[PDB]
């Protein structure tokens, strides 16, 4: 997620038919940007309003939302929302899923602690095999 | 010894478990030919999820002697397939099981023959000759890299489990214990837990020792365990706990339906008899 | 001759595309050759279009896996 | 197998198979499938420009040793 | 060099070499240079050194209080302890408020938003999401962001530090619940050999009576 | 020995294939001793065929009373429970298999017929009792091996028949099992035409040491799988099925109990409380899984 003069020297490589830009000004490759922008924010997180999105965005609330709906437009978003409330939702993912997310999650975190002190205690590896077959 | 410790393919497939008894017919095939423990080859094929390996099934192969080496009978395993290709076509050749020490350079030429039916095949390592209280299946997979100059494969481990099928996972608990069904159910869950239990019982232990003494202090050995115990009743959420009130509920009263099912079929028993002696039914 | 000859074709090559569905594109073409020996000289290229013809009529269909070989469809 | 009938690729793989003069294509076909990897399913069985039902006998189309039971059939098998 | 959860991979022989080397204000470089390393902001193994020993307690004495900070403090910590500890950035302050962050979602499923606005000193929703964000931008941070419980959704934690030691009770504690939800799990299966054990011969038994019915 | 009974004597075994005790006795085959490549693709050639009826030759032997059951499974085909001797066409299989099968010391022969109803069965159905019929006066030794793929999916258990059928001629004596099945209207008309012409083998099961050894270790890392299962949103659709079937069934047993498929109320009672049972247990190994992962408390 990089900004504006992150990369407006990116300006130098774009092109004069390119370089002369849109209607509301975020040219072609801004808005493009903020399709980019806000898909990570998007594929990140759970859940958040417009004013708080927007002011994030450094942008209107109204923008936020209204281009929310225009991103969806796409059809390109998944997600859902409250124009009221002015929110939109991740989603907890929660029950069942966080169940095994988390589940086959410390799965791979034992094995990994696992097979790390394996092979950095191969010689306990076998001290521990032999109390195991004890076990 | 010319090992290359590599990485994974494209390895998923389907299981049912005489295959892997089929590891072990071979082996007998082989021996009661040969009148010793014979180092055999057998069509591994197994299961690809993710970055997880299960190598699961490969039956009876044709192992030649070249002198020194396995052989897979290369055009021979070609007609083999076709011979089941035709009704088995839901199984590919992941690899070759075999059956002796470690893995040995006639090992490697037979997992180099199963990599010359496909570009990354898997290696299986069996023995009822060998000593281990593991399973004892040994999983081999393929790198290409640059090392020395010289531009090489590469061959390594990689670790599985078994089939997950219904029918599959009866018999395994039948033929395990061969006498109650959960409990012939349950067992499959005390089996993989009790192996596990083994594997986390040797990190218990080892890690014991991290604190206890001459054994090496890593900051990397519980810290994990602080993950776990934020790792605690996953979904407190009262999300699950509506959701099981509702699981438990329908089931329940499904339960509650079959009181309805079996003191009915009581009644309607009832009535017969009531036709029978007391009436003419 | 030429009218005639592309009818009976036609028939002849949709009946054996539903029959096997070769269906490759080349190897198709070429075992389509051995089964007309003996009628006359076709065009190699076009082999293209002959598949292409039995595409259109939903005769036999073209497959994921190649340019060739392709599926029977219907 | 009594009945030693052909099935034919469309390139012309006739493969000589023991089956039953009331033996079931639908099984032929399994036979096919269970010998030549090729399965039978676009093995698609035409009788002379007109199909043979998957579910019938070969007998039933007056099948016998050098008759031809049609793939249009697939190369990956074979 | 060796990899698996860590800072920068060149730390570890890195500041080997350098205590081993550099010391006093060649120490002080040494541990300015350690200071950026996140996944290893405590140094068991590398305090092993009697080099980290005067790092520790030399000069560098504030540096060992930081670094016990890493094993044992917060970085709220140096919001009272302002003084006490060595200097440090920006970035480095805000890795430390990182420190004690992640050690929170490390207690709990989810730590509200107030929790670290306030015991690491974070005014405002920005600035908090923002270090928010890059501690899950490093990944250690699974989950999302738990807005509604004003808390942050946590599905996996990479490990903080080295974290100096519990170490020993740490892992017997673990051997202890382990062997509680065994136990637990294990009287359940033995009721198992109990109930449908007993409603194999229950059954059998009851058969045995209806078969005998007969004749 | 463990191994003695994998011991393929071919010598032995196509001895007494020759021996044809079935036509001085066609209750003979008192035995099925299988190895469980049967259960292996049986099983899963049946549940990987979704609904696809199969056939073919099985890999086996004989062996004192025994028919001996070394191989049976699907085909990914159709057309089973309604082919005119379907089996027959997968032969080719083992037309080339069991022959270079040789190659490797599988001196072995053709002894059966692979299949399986996928969803409903491995057997043979009205046409297929032609199948059976016409066969086993064509190829005795014969076998229906009957095992069903969902039923051993909402069972638990293998319920496996040999069922050698009564030759034309031969009626069911004392020992005459006939496993009556719950048949669609397709082929239960001709089951009651033929329900009771066959009769069942002892179908036990031969392995080696290593057998048992590989099965434990398999269960000693599944059971990470076994607390993994969320199979009640598997086939909770299959019970809403079996909702309507068994609805129907009672419907059924009203009509049959009315005024005068033998007591379908009693029948259906039965089935009920069975599938039932089923959806329970289900819920039982979920909720297992459930109360022991989410009573975890920190
Ligand atoms: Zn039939």
């Amino acid at each position: 997620i990089i900004r504006g003069n992150q990369l407006q020297e990116f300006a130098a490589m774009l092109m004069p038919h390119q370089k002369a830009t849109t209607a509301d000004g975020s040219s072609i490759l801004d808005r493009a940007v903020i399709e980019h922008n806000l898909l990570s924010a998007s594929k990140l997180y759970n859940n958040i309003t417009f004013e708080e999105l927007g002011a994030l965005l450094e942008i209107p609330a109204a923008k936020a939302e209204k281009i929310a709906s225009q991103m969806i437009t796409e059809g390109r978003m998944n997600g859902f929302i409250d124009q009221i409330d002015g929110i939109v939702h991740f989603e907890t993912r929660e029950a069942l899923p966080t169940w095994d997310k988390q589940i086959q999650s410390l799965c791979f975190q034992v094995n990994n602690l696992l097979e790390k002190i394996s092979q950095t205690a191969p010689e306990w590896t076998a001290q521990a095999m032999e109390a195991q077959m004890a076990q | 010894s010319v090992m290359a410790c590599g990485v994974t393919g494209s390895v998923s497939v389907a299981l049912h478990p005489l295959v892997i008894l089929n590891i072990s017919d071979h082996w007998i095939r082989m021996r009661s030919q040969e009148g010793r423990p014979v180092q055999v080859i057998g069509a591994l094929i197994g299961k690809q999820e993710g970055r997880n390996i299960e190598v699961m099934n490969s039956f009876e192969l044709l192992s030649h002697t070249v002198e020194e080496k396995i052989i897979i009978d290369k055009e021979y395993y070609y007609t083999k397939e076709e011979q089941f290709k035709q009704v088995f076509k839901e199984l590919e050749f992941l690899g070759w099981y075999t059956t002796g020490g470690p893995p040995d350079p006639s090992d490697i030429h037979v997992h180099k023959q199963v990599c010359e039916i496909i570009e990354s095949p898997l290696f299986l390592k069996l023995n009822p000759m060998t000593k281990h209280t593991d399973l004892p299946v040994s999983v081999f997979e393929s790198v290409i890299d640059i090392i020395n100059g010289e531009a090489t494969m590469l061959f390594a481990e990689l670790t599985y489990t078994l089939a997950t099928e219904e029918a599959e996972r009866i018999g395994v608990d039948h033929v395990a214990r061969m006498t109650s069904t959960v409990a012939e159910h349950l067992i499959a869950q005390h089996s993989a837990i009790k192996m596990l239990h083994s594997r986390v019982k040797l990190i218990l232990e080892y890690v014991k020792a991290s604190e206890a003494g001459e054994v090496p202090f890593n900051h990397e050995i519980l810290r994990e365990a602080y993950a776990l115990c934020h790792c605690l009743p996953v979904l407190s959420t009262d999300k699950f706990k509506t959701d099981f009130y509702d699981q438990c509920n329908d089931v329940g009263l499904m339960a509650y339906l079959g009181t309805i099912t079996k003191t009915c079929n009581t009644m309607n028993q009832f009535v017969n008899k009531f036709n029978v002696l007391y009436d003419r039914q | 001759v030429d009218e005639d000859r592309k009818m009976y074709l036609q028939a002849a090559i949709v009946r054996i595309m539903k029959a096997r569905k070769v269906l490759r594109h080349n190897a198709l073409i070429q075992e389509v050759i051995s089964q007309s020996r003996a009628r006359f000289n076709p065009s190699i290229s076009m082999i293209k279009k002959c598949i292409e013809v039995l595409i259109d009529k939903q005769y036999i269909e073209r497959s994921q896996a190649s340019a060739d070989e392709y599926s029977y469809v219907a | 197998g009594s009945m030693l009938i052909k099935v034919k690729t469309l390139t012309g793989k006739e493969i000589e198979i023991d089956i039953e003069p009331t033996d079931k294509v639908e099984r032929i076909k399994e036979r096919v499938e269970e010998k030549e990897g090729i399965p039978p399913q676009q093995q698609r069985l035409i009788y002379s420009g007109k199909q043979m039902n998957d579910e019938k006998t070969a007998a039933d189309y007056k099948i016998m040793g050098g008759s031809v039971l049609h793939l249009v059939l697939a190369l990956r098998g074979g | 060099m060796a990899g698996e959860q860590k800072p920068s991979s060149n730390l570890l022989e890195q500041f080997i070499l350098l205590a081993k080397g550099t010391s006093g204000s060649a120490l002080t470089a040494l541990i300015s240079q350690v200071l950026e390393a996140p996944g290893v902001y405590v140094f068991g193994e590398l305090l092993e050194l009697a080099n980290v020993q005067e790092l520790a307690e030399g000069a560098n004495a504030a540096y060992l209080q930081l670094l016990n900070l890493f094993a044992y403090g917060t970085y709220p910590d140096y919001i009272a302890n302002k003084e006490s500890l060595p200097e440090l950035s920006t970035a480095q302050q805000n890795k430390l408020k990182h420190l004690t962050i992640v050690s929170l979602a490390s207690r709990m499923k989810c730590i509200p938003y107030s929790v670290l606005l306030k015991d690491l000193e974070m005014r405002n929703l920005r600035e908090l999401e923002d270090l928010i964000i890059e501690a899950v931008y490093t990944d250690i941070i699974q989950g999302k962001l738990d807005q509604r419980n004003q808390l942050l959704e946590v599905d996996f934690c990479i490990g903080r530090d080295i974290r100096k030691k519990d170490l020993s009770a740490i892992a017997r504690t673990l051997q202890e619940w382990c062997v509680g939800c065994e136990v637990v799990l294990s009287g359940i299966e033995e009721q198992v050999s109990r109930a449908n054990q007993h409603k194999e011969q229950q059954l059998g038994l009851k058969q045995q009576i209806e078969s005998e019915v007969a004749n | 020995s463990i191994d003695e009974i994998y011991k393929y004597d071919k010598k032995q075994q196509q001895e007494i294939l020759a021996a044809k005790p079935w036509t001085k006795d066609h209750h003979y085959f008192k035995y099925c001793k299988i190895s469980a490549l049967a259960l292996l693709k049986m099983v899963m050639h049946a549940r990987s065929g979704g609904n696809l009826e199969v056939m073919g030759l099985m890999l086996g032997k004989v062996d004192g009373e025994t028919m001996i059951i070394m191989d049976s499974f699907a085909l990914p085909v159709e057309g089973t429970e309604t082919r005119v001797n379907a089996q027959a066409a997968a032969y080719e299989y083992m037309a080339a298999y069991i022959e270079n099968a040789k190659q490797v010391g599988r001196l072995e022969n053709a002894i059966g017929w692979y299949h399986s109803h996928p969803g409903y069965g491995c057997w043979l159905s009205g046409i297929d009792v032609s199948t059976q019929m016409l066969n086993q006066q064509f190829q005795e030794p014969f076998v229906a091996v009957v095992i069903d793929p969902t039923r051993t999916i909402s069972a638990g258990k293998v319920n496996l028949g040999a069922f050698r059928t009564y030759p034309k001629g031969y009626k069911p004596p004392d020992e005459g099992p006939s496993e009556y099945q719950t048949i669609p209207l397709n082929k239960i008309e001709d089951f009651g035409v033929h329900c009771k012409q066959y009769y069942a083998l002892e179908v036990s099961y031969f392995k080696s040491s290593l057998d048992r050894k590989l099965l434990e270790l398999l269960w000693n890392k599944y059971w990470v799988n076994t607390l993994s299962s969320s199979s009640l949103l598997t086939n909770a659709d299959y019970t809403t099925g079996q909702v309507f079937d068994l609805s129907e069934k009672l419907e059924q047993s009203e009509a049959q109990l009315g005024r005068g498929s033998e007591d379908k109320l009693a029948k259906a009672t039965r089935d009920s409380c069975k599938t039932t049972i089923e959806a329970i247990h289900g819920l039982m190994s979920q909720v297992i899984k459930d109360k022991l992962f989410n009573q975890i408390n920190i």
